[PDB]
């Protein structure tokens, strides 16, 4: 009846492994983070299978920002704290990301980023 | 007459140290600016805990923070978020609440503020029974504490829809902003970001029209140098796009800026510029405010 | 003859003139800024004897950005450069990455940075 | 056998701080680790300004960590970069190095390292003159000083061409790594990145190379999980493209990583993991993979 306590969902291994996989070497991607990629280029590669494999590309998202919500509500703030901008940026670009997937079959950066766009 | 003029420490992300809060009071007194209005988001005690007491190590930390505020003749203005699991109706919620802010006048503060932002706009069935629409559930423990607390100088209110790109249907007919305006005791300030969450232009009709439903002069909430919406970014511009015509028809400005408490001094010095150059209603050039801002900054690296 | 002693220039308002603008709204860029965007854009799209010193202007002008890193890199105030060290540190490089690109025009940022890369 | 194993605080930026290296000592101790090398390149003290001493409360702080090193049974390495405004012929200069290392001493530490790594190949007029090459000055200032401080067990030094893709006009055809592998005392350590600055595979085939011209097996310092070049990347992959059949041939592997002092638990849990794999090997054992789900798991716990 009344409004339930605010409580959130522990940070899960799946969680990390994933986290891993989207900020994993510098030669290398993460296989989830490789794989999250190789989806999005392909939707973006035809606008009319398509519309299965958005609806699991956009769960991968969704995963990626419940990724980022549960690692802040976690009791060690420090470890969060000590990679806040990495986890917000990659939260966002899946955001957008997602948006722009939902509106592909239903129809920022600064200036350092501005600058590495027109290079290639 | 009074003008609320300040910075509001109001960002999700990693809340300012003590230090860096008594160093941000040194800057606003060396400026002529007045307030400071704590409200970290990220704060457990504040937003989603907000039942939590301080602790004792924490209380002496307040009290000491509070004093700060006093020497350097900054108002401390203390605000708590408890939208996301308060239950309106019982008055074990209303208790809670009443506690909490009482410990808070014993450190010192005599400035308070209940924030109704970012979230959920539905209320629990409980609630639902109890009061009409949301907004008058939110417009009668804000009146009760303002009342409990002995009518304060200074009392905020932030309400759900804040910016004008929230009002449903629009601003001038807004059943929730009428319910504020009407049965809001006309004693407390009502908070307004603009017409956006990150207004560009603040237009003087859009304060005039927002004032109509509120009943009011709003108590500006800024955003133009908050970067808590990609941390790819930092804001060291001059503050711009608000009009000196402004000051009169408002109660103040406080402005929320970068993370990066180190980032804001142009930010501050550039609001405090704006708001000098027309406190009694081109007085002000951004580009201009800029140099200045920017001449006295230099003086820190050294 | 012996080997210099290591010195630190100092930071100029120029260098923080340059800053503002290069940070400057989250709605516009200060105009040293676009000023900059401009004149990389024009550089890249020709391929007369004018190319050589608005190339030669934009390599100081780069140069500049570098600078500005060094001299808040060296003063004594590492607090201030240190709370926006992360934005300082990557202009500064892609900056410099652009200054070789233009040279060599007269003869990175990770995952989030690749799905930005793809969006419109 | 003796085989230096852990990180370097080497990268540029905001460094650690005492409360952040304690907790590393912690975490190098319960891995089976063994060594910390102390080397920030924003320390004014420590490269830009090497010459100045350490005031009561720098002195107060270095003790504490010191003893912390000791207390964990971790190695602690001092190093120092001096190779910026140094005139190596000038005794002043090496009197004002020896008096530097002396108070560092006095803190507790043993173990010293010299760096000239990320510095201009040319002399000044007084150097030029006296060293017959850059290789010379640094060969005699860092062998005196090894020397100076009583030959300890742990003497680390750092060559300008650290790395194959640096070394001129090759890594065997190397005067400046020649000069080093001949003068340079047997005693004395060098510090290696492997093929390039941040290299992508480190082939056992490089380290044979680079052992042969500098006359010792090296001591690693890896860059695989460094960020400082691109603050806009974090790296929480496991430590790969290291063969297990490298710890035979190498003095020791260091880890320089993320500048995020609270990302690096893969980092150095996935190395520890390596080195313990292969440890007593003489002359797979490593899965990355799986070293990566022990290091996940071990770190989910810390986050609740
Ligand atoms: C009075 C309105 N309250 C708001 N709270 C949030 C703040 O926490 C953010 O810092 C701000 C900038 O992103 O945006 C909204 S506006
Ligand atoms: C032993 C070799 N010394 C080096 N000094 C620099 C370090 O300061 C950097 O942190 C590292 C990563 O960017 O790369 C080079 S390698």
């Amino acid at each position: 009846m009344e409004k339930p306590l605010y409580t959130a969902e522990p940070v899960t291994l799946e969680d990390l492994q994933l986290l891993a996989d989207l900020f994993y070497l510098p030669y290398e991607h993460g296989p989830k983070g490789a794989q999250m990629l190789r989806e999005f280029q392909w939707l973006r590669a035809n606008s009319s299978e398509w519309r299965s494999r958005a609806a699991k590309f956009e769960e991968m998202c969704g995963l990626v920002m419940g990724m980022f919500t549960r690692l802040s509500n976690c009791a060690n703030r420090t470890i969060l704290y000590d990679m806040y901008s990495y986890v917000w940026d990659i939260k966002s670009i899946m955001s957008m990301v997602k948006s722009f997937v939902q509106w592909l079959g239903c129809r920022r950066g600064g200036l350092a980023g501005e600058f590495q766009r027109l290079l290639p | 007459r009074r003008f609320l003029c300040g910075v509001v420490e109001g960002f999700y992300g990693r809340p300012w140290v003590m230090e860096q809060r008594k160093e941000l009071f040194r800057r606003l007194q060396k400026w002529e600016l007045n307030t400071y209005l704590y409200a970290p988001k990220d704060d457990y005690k504040h937003r989603m805990f907000w039942r939590e007491m301080y602790s004792v190590e924490e209380a002496e930390q307040l009290m000491t923070l509070i004093s700060a505020a006093r020497e350097y003749e900054i108002e401390f203005i203390y605000a708590i978020s408890p939208g996301l699991d308060i239950t309106f109706s019982n008055p074990k919620e209303v208790s809670t609440l009443k506690r909490k802010l009482d410990q808070v006048s014993q450190f010192g503060c005599r400035s308070f503020a209940l924030l109704f932002d970012d979230i959920d706009h539905n209320m629990c069935a409980a609630d639902k029974e109890v009061f009409s629409s949301f907004a008058h559930a939110q417009v009668s423990i804000t009146n009760e504490i303002y009342q409990y607390l002995g009518e304060p100088e200074t009392f905020l209110f932030c309400p759900t829809e804040y910016c004008g790109t929230f009002c449903y249907p629009n601003v001038s007919q807004s059943p929730y902003l009428r319910t504020v305006g009407e049965k809001l005791l006309p004693g407390i300030e009502v908070l307004w970001t603009g017409p956006k969450v990150v207004s560009k232009e603040i237009p003087v009709e859009s304060i005039e029209e927002v004032s109509k439903i509120i009943k009011r002069a709003p108590v500006i909430w800024d955003n133009i140098h908050a970067n808590d919406y990609d941390q790819k970014r930092l804001f060291l511009g001059p503050y711009k796009g608000r009009s000196t015509e402004l000051i009169p028809r408002l109660k103040g400005v406080l402005t929320n800026p970068n993370c990066e408490f180190e980032a804001n001094y142009v930010a501050i010095h550039t609001l405090a510029t704006w708001y000098k150059s027309n406190m009694n209603g081109v007085l002000y050039s951004p580009q201009m405010a800029l140099k200045l801002a920017l001449t006295e900054w230099l003086q820190e690296f050294g």
